């Protein structure tokens, strides 16, 4: 007969210790829950005693026994002369906080068990379904309790600690320069001065209209970073298949016009520079490709974890788009949807320690104002998206709008939302022909 | 001189119905830099506002008077806006190209092609 | 009993059908290891034919007999008697890459249930292990399982596979001389330059106002096809029955005026065509028409891979129009019905790797603005449409509107999203009296 | 063959012109749509008593899914609740 | 300049950084 491990003296003396000290319950309300207790029992007085201190109620031994009494909840917990006894036993000088982490972790423990267990009698009976729908149940059966017990790290920090941690940070970025860059570099000098690179273990969002080079501005990112860094970079491209990719890459890395690609119209040149542009790329071998569709989040994420494993970090992770991403769970609303795919992404972000950026849509909607310039309202549907985005990058184009315009060319970045920095709007050149974005070297206002 | 608002009107409503062939706006025939920059901002704020017969009209008559004004005060009307050269040159042959191809496969040693 | 998933029958067949045909080796040496066979023999014998097909040897019956007998091991294996067995039951119909993966399944499947026992294990004996390092032992455990696993069709490839695939694709696409046609050819020059004709694995949409000409176009287009290939193309007509599709169609290829066809008053030449028209139909013998009404994606899918096995691939797929397809789980939002539509559409055309041109409908708003000419925003109510849509042709004739046009006759054809190429339009000559699309000859701006 | 009778909006009284359009049909766009055929009746004189058209009906066709459009003159004798052929001359 | 800079920092590290400090 296995014995699940179970620490019945940490609970009681955590339930003595709270009889005869009402001061401590909030040390013991941060390190354990109802559910972390084994007998119902125990569960039951703790619930009884979170409702009584949250209605400001001592919690004694005898309006705790009372109140169990009056509900008619008394005889299943054992009495009270079962509640004199834990409160009789447990001596005074005992610390409940270690008694209580000891019955927080059994509960992992118990929880970990239970899914193993799990895990066996689905392998022993399918009832249908398949190896990977099994290995991914394993995987987001373990990733549960992983998070389950990821949460104590959130909490609120001493002032002067948090005070001297900002001033050491503005030193140190003071003291050293990198002409501006502090995290990722995106190969643009007035990106990087106005981000300071891309931060790493931050979820940024690029949105846009559609066919004002979203994709294009994306790939010219993940071109860069692969160029000036040495870590891997992923590429989860749901949309289009990696070869159509790899010649806009061409393209752009070039500087050959993609019509002449695309139609096979080189001359010897375009050759001699696609052969160079091949060189490079395989002297590199940092960028990976998925052009899967149907993509879900946990098939991501495990595939940028196989990439950091296998290569000991990830430069950068760029998903295009999460508008086709699907959650089967949540499939009757789309908001749901998105709320849990934006969690599973901020989630693989302070996992990896890595950047990711994800490609979003806009509605129609934003086309019915006179100035069609994006801001963050027009993330409708996808508010759980512009509260955990750390940066918010919209594209807009003038030139698509109006034909006549003095900004052809032209592209506007604007920061709808920045985490570490300040927002504003930088503009760009836009080689269409090259399927590029450039530095801006005209004026700057 | 430059055209009445009916003129202005008609070669904005042609210039609409014959731009879906040409490559860009300044390759159309304009007679002169102002009819086609007049042409021009007629058109794209008709698209942009979706403008009746009247309105294009006033519009035209507003452009005529703001042009006028300008002209009467100097100022020289700058060619176009102009966007890029036309390249061209491209006298390869499928002979020269397949050798290429073969040429980057021995090089690189690709596998799969 | 929790006996450990496994099949012996699924082994005795890979072993036998290797015994009677040795040059199917590669395909169970590609699909099935030494250490996914459950029991020793069969394990022991794969290694002994592995070594056999490294030395030069067949691995034919006696082969393999004489090979374990030299080495005594032909007792641990079962005997000859045994291999007999295996070399008797095992028929020469037969699909050894098919056991192979079903072996493969059952060792992930059993591997999986021992790793889940090892961590309950692991969970019940902490042996002073925090429960830290207990999750970290889990999800190393899983994660070995997980880890590459065996799926590199659907995964993340290498740069350099990519990049292989790319400039296979381009050679192949430089191989074969059309002059920049790469998809079903259109049948017209301009409409082939500016879209390199209808790729494959793209959905391509075709809008009009009502009595443009949708249903015309797209039966000119699949009448080209028929023409210019040899693959089979399918026509679902949900808006008329197939004897006025094949009118039309007449009408269209003879060149006979369509009011003569439908009151009968033809000619003998008109007869005369329409006996040559039926003798090219009937020499070529690739067109398939249905006409059923309230088709949904999943009978469409279900007709097409019907056609496609039968006949050996599609060449093109038509649907006219999707406004007359039923999604009866979702008929009480028309918006998520389109959007389940457009993408079953879209996986439909990636599935069988074919150009499918489904015909839409617009909102009657866009005969309120001054001018008619459809575009992008005017496919309201269907947004995901156009979000799925990889190319989008709007069909405008202007003597519909207007009846003192200049350009009777002249049809339009509008690029309104082209997303490997540029848009615009493109000019064409409308013979209604003949139910016809031409090429433009008048003078080209 | 079905013939089933509509009703349009009242909108369309207040253009400057009164004969029916397909887009007349608000309400009712799975009408338009599932229709092989579309016939609107216009009489000149119930709009207008100084209308030289009286006694003479239109038929437009507004939808026709195997044919051309377009409009049908006939002869309308109110006295006997009757539509009968045109008789005058026709252009 | 850059040199003072640096030489502030150290100051106001010294006088106020404690414990975790960089
Ligand atoms: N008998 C005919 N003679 C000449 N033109 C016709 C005839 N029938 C239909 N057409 C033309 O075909 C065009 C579109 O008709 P059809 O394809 O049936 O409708 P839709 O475009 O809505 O599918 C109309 O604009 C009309 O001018
Ligand atoms: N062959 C081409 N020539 C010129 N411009 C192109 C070409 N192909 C794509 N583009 C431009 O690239 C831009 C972005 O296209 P795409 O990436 O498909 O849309 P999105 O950026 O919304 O994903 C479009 O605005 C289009 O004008
Ligand atoms: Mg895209
Ligand atoms: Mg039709």
């Amino acid at each position: 007969l296995k014995v699940p491990p179970h620490s019945i003296e940490a609970e009681q003396s955590v339930l003595g210790g709270l009889m005869l000290d009402n001061e401590r319950w909030d040390d013991v309300a941060e390190r354990v829950v109802a559910d972390d207790f084994y007998t119902r029992p125990h569960r039951h007085i703790f619930t009884e005693m979170a409702r009584l201190q949250e209605s400001g109620s001592p919690i004694d031994l005898i309006t705790l026994a009372e109140s169990l009494e009056r509900q008619g909840q008394l005889d299943s917990v054992g009495g009270f002369a079962y509640l004199a006894e834990l409160s009789k036993n447990t001596p005074s000088a005992a610390n409940i906080s270690a008694y209580a982490d000891i019955v927080r972790e059994r509960a992992v423990v118990r929880e970990m068990i239970s899914v193993a267990n799990e895990i066996a009698e689905a392998g022993f009976d399918p009832q249908g379904r398949t190896s990977e729908d099994l290995l991914d149940l394993a995987e987001s059966r373990v990733f549960k309790i992983a998070e389950s017990r990821a949460n104590k790290d959130e909490g609120p920090k001493n002032i002067a600690d948090v005070l001297d941690a900002t001033v050491a940070r503005i030193e140190q970025l003071f003291q050293q320069p990198h002409d501006g860059v502090t995290g990722v570099n995106t190969g643009y000098d007035d990106l990087n001065k106005k981000t300071a690179g891309l931060q790493p273990s931050d979820l940024i969002i690029v949105a846009a209209r559609p066919s004002m080079g979203k994709t294009t501005f994306a790939m010219n990112l993940v071109e860069n970073a692969a160029m000036l860094q040495d870590k891997p970079v992923l590429i989860f491209s749901l949309e289009m298949p990696s070869e159509q990719i790899m010649m806009r890459s061409l393209a752009s890395l070039s500087r050959v016009d993609q019509t002449k690609i695309r139609t096979g119209q080189l001359d010897d040149e375009d050759w001699a520079r696609i052969s160079g542009t091949m060189g490079i790329l395989l002297e590199k071998r940092n960028i990976y490709i998925d052009d899967s569709s149907g993509l879900t989040p946990t098939e991501v994420r495990s595939r940028a974890r196989r990439i950091a494993r296998e290569h000991g970090g990830i430069g950068l992770i760029m998903i295009d788009y999460l508008q086709l991403m699907r959650v089967p769970a949540l499939s009757d609303n789309r908001t749901l949807e998105i709320a849990e795919i934006s969690r599973s992404l901020k989630a693989l972000a302070k996992e990896l320690n890595v950047p990711v950026v994800a490609l979003s849509q806009l509605n129609r909607s934003l086309e019915q104002r006179a100035d069609k310039r994006p801001v963050n309202s027009d993330l409708r549907e996808s508010g759980s998206i512009e509260q955990d985005a750390d940066l918010i990058m919209f594209i807009y184009r003038d030139e698509v709008y109006h034909e006549n315009s003095d900004l052809k060319g032209i592209a506007e970045i604007i920061i709808g939302k920045q985490r570490n920095g300040p927002i504003g709007t930088v503009r760009l050149t836009f080689n269409g022909q090259w399927s590029r974005f450039d530095n801006y070297a005209g004026p700057q206002y | 001189g430059l055209p009445n608002v009916s003129e202005l009107v008609d070669m904005v409503y042609e210039y609409c119905r014959k731009r879906g062939l040409y490559p860009d706006a300044e390759s159309y025939p304009w007679k002169s830099n102002a009819h086609y920059w007049l042409v021009t901002n007629l058109y794209q704020n008709m698209r942009a506002n979706a403008l009746t017969d009247a309105e294009l009209r006033r519009k035209a008559a507003d452009e005529l008077v703001h042009m006028t004004a300008r002209i009467n005060r100097g100022e020289a009307i700058p060619e176009p806006v102009k966007q890029l050269p036309v390249m061209g040159g491209r006298p390869l042959n499928r002979a020269q190209a397949l050798a290429k191809i073969a040429e980057i496969k021995a090089k690189f040693g690709l596998k799969g092609a």
